[PDB]
């Protein structure tokens, strides 16, 4: 040739779309075992022609979520007991989505999910399973909190350290050179949270990327961490397929549902402000924030007081962030994966020939940086295999001058205490047995209160600030290590001078 | 509704006057009422204290002088930045000694609350050693 | 005349059977670190399970410290690593015919396997019920 959500009423009823010819969904489940290897169960629990009711998949750039509802029977029988009916045996779960247009469009994922406390499984001869999901960096390591104290350790060198996992995935940590650095005091600490927090929280101090990654053909995840984004990230970013093309050319317009805004580029900030309060730092105190995108004009008279707390030490300088302006977010529906598109996470470029967005006509390039899949069982096949799927797909569109890494949500931890014995050096003379030695620079080397004295103090035998780079010989306990480091136990820590003392 | 705050910190350094000579160069000085008068540990003492040199719970309307930055006030108040705050009479001592807090001592400073702050930390000397601990252990005092 | 064992009126009235988690066979290896100089004895000590036959993981820890006050510091805080146990909800219509469907702390037997369960379990109990009644929508007009 008003009524295309008349299609959709049939669509939810079974298929009626296009030019959708066949769609196998497939999940392959294969247990853990005790050593974190795998076992044999044909070797799995594969689902078909639908077994599986519902499940939702939504994934950033570093992991996925979601969760799953299928189908089995019966009761009872050995070959699904290890399997479904225990918690904490964990699971891998190996997604494999087939589509047929006419030229094919594989997409591919891999999860493991276990949980504590939690099995769900429904009645009245058939019976329901549900299963989270989570990338397997995480799920392993959501449940494992250790805290001790590493010397001398880079960080590349301490996670690898923690990383009990080959026979499954590996992490790439070669691209980064930032966490290669030798910290010369590493103080770990999970306390009251988990460590994949911990995990995220210096990577987030170091400002790098996450990347889940699994190759199409055939399943080897891949986690990489690299400070910037390169072609030596997008070489192994090839998506596995042919005829991939860009610009929304049109047969996207045929397959959309909506199109929904978050915040776009404004015009406006708010003067953020930087005190330090403090007496005895003899240059200007308050300073303004430093943003990268220009054209963007102040408010009038409205302040942000972003103070720094005063310690005993010298007071540092200057965590120099930005004032973090809003970017450009597109949400985007749809009842298919987008024929003639990059539909799969890629950090890579998507042009601009059409106006059919909202968007903005002032817009370069732009990148995917979300999908969510709800994959649910048509009416019709539900009551056939209850006798003897359908799709909504949303997406993230930003711009590509914004592309800076996303990060989950963690836990700012809580410290813990730790009681501590100084000693000087280890022959002790009878009389030099209660005596006192300033060490220098994270190493046994004498020094003074004298030779740092920032001069306002040279001068009389004054301290103003209570100086650092001033440090004391700690012996702790020998069981705050790790289980492997032959060191010797000695935490060097700057000085409270008034402590046995007074003004005097 | 609404937040109740939390509360943020302040370095401060004690000062008497303006014009400090070379013999007052590390005095006391203790303040009345919100002005720059003279008042003493005396004229307050609750009485089951008149009575002997003895504080009991360590009584409030005797202040000390505080600097503070210059840049924690508004952008257009040409005042002196100058708080008054009440004593902890217990922090340069014990149960024993009397040291005030004489003038350049610098001290970390709490605001509880709106009209309200403290006195915890001291961040300052005076008589220290400068040498590499291998020639002299110095243990002194300075007074007055 | 209250009888156990899932009589055959039992099945006639259900609605669903509900799991929630059941015995597993996997802990995590959780040590304990009182961080202290001069405490000479061990340290790390590992915790007790009450539950054996379940095997640990490899190279996976949870470390519950101490915090260190003033005093001499205590012992020990001798708790367990708390396992998963066995629970089932179930549905109904009725108050189960032939049942004791009220809270005691005894005993129910098994000898059928019309549950999930596990075959190689013993008498059980109940530790919770739950009542939702709803007026009938034929008797609320006759009394509206």
């Amino acid at each position: 040739i008003q009524l295309n959500k008349l299609r959709s009423s049939l669509s939810r009823y079974i298929g009626y779309n296009n030019v959708l010819q066949k769609q196998e969904i497939t999940i392959n489940i294969k247990p853990i075992n005790k050593n974190f290897e795998l076992e044999d169960i044909h070797n799995s629990l594969t689902l078909k022609n639908p077994h599986i009711e519902k499940l939702e998949v939504c994934e950033n750039i570093y992991g996925i979520n979601g969760w799953l509802t299928f189908d089995l029977a019966y009761i009872n029988n050995h070959k699904d007991f290890n399997f479904l009916l225990s918690p904490n045996q964990p699971i891998l779960l190996d997604i494999q989505i087939n589509d047929s247009f006419h030229h094919k469009r594989t997409t591919r994922f891999i999860a493991i999910g276990f949980n504590s406390n939690s099995i769900d499984i429904h009645e009245n001869g058939v019976k329901k399973f549900k299963i989270q999901f989570h990338d397997p960096l995480k799920a392993l390591w959501t449940k494992h909190k250790p805290s001790y104290i590493a010397l001398n350790k880079s960080l590349d060198d301490i996670f690898k350290d923690n990383f009990f996992f080959d026979s499954l995935f590996s992490l790439d940590t070669n691209k980064s050179n930032n966490l290669k650095i030798r910290i010369p005091q590493a103080f770990i600490s999970t306390v009251n949270r988990n460590f994949y927090d911990f995990f995220i929280q210096q990577l987030e101090q170091n400002k790098c990327y996450l990347k889940y990654f699994c190759d199409k053909k055939s399943g080897k995840v891949s986690y990489h961490v690299v400070d910037q984004v390169d072609n030596d990230l997008q070489r192994n970013i090839v998506n596995s397929d042919e005829d991939l093309k860009d610009k929304l050319s049109p047969y996207d317009i045929s397959c959309f549902k909506k199109q929904i805004l978050i915040s776009n580029k404004s015009n406006f900030y708010v003067k953020e402000k930087n005190i330090c309060p403090d007496v005895t730092l003899n240059t200007q105190r308050k300073e303004d924030r430093k943003i990268s995108d220009t054209l963007v004009k102040p408010f009038s008279s409205i302040l942000k007081d972003n103070l720094q707390s005063v310690e005993y030490i010298q007071s540092n300088n200057d965590d120099k962030q930005e004032i973090i302006t809003t970017g450009f977010e597109i949400l985007l529906t749809s009842r298919n994966t987008l024929p003639f598109l990059d539909t799969e996470i890629t950090l890579s470029k998507l042009d601009n020939d059409q106006n059919y967005l909202l968007g903005a006509t002032d817009i370069k390039s732009l990148y995917i940086s979300q999908r969510k899949l709800l994959f649910k069982r048509s009416k019709y096949c539900s009551k056939q295999l209850y006798e003897n799927h359908d799709n909504s797909i949303t997406y993230k569109i930003k711009d590509y001058s914004n592309l800076t890494p996303e990060y989950p949500k963690y836990k700012s931890f809580s410290n813990f205490y730790i009681n501590g014995r100084i000693t000087i050096g280890e022959n002790v003379n009878n009389d030099s047995k209660k005596a006192y030695k300033f060490f220098k620079n994270h190493k046994p080397e004498e020094s003074s209160i004298a030779e740092f004295q920032e001069n306002g103090e040279k001068g009389t035998s004054a301290i103003l600030n209570s100086k650092a780079d001033i440090l004391y010989a700690i012996e702790i306990a020998k069981e705050m290590l790790s289980d492997k480091s032959s060191d010797k136990p000695i935490i060097y820590l700057p000085l409270k001078v008034n402590i046995n003392s007074a003004n005097n | 509704k609404y937040k109740s705050f939390s509360n943020f910190y302040i370095n401060g350094r004690i000062t008497i006057g303006e014009n400090v000579n070379n013999d007052s160069k590390k005095a006391y000085k203790f303040f009345k009422n919100h002005k720059p008068e003279e008042s003493s540990i005396a004229e307050f003492q609750e009485n089951g204290e008149k009575g002997t040199s003895a504080i009991l719970n360590s009584k409030a309307d005797i202040l000390y002088a505080i600097e503070i930055a210059k840049e924690m006030l508004s952008d257009k108040s040409s005042d002196k930045p100058i708080i008054y705050l009440p004593l902890k009479v217990n922090i340069n001592s014990a149960n024993n000694q009397f040291i005030p807090l004489r003038n350049d001592d610098i001290i970390l400073i709490e605001i509880q609350s709106f009209t309200k702050g403290e006195i915890i930390e001291l961040i300052s000397n005076s008589a220290i050693s400068t040498k590499k601990a291998q020639q002299q252990l110095l243990q002194r005092q300075l007074l007055g």
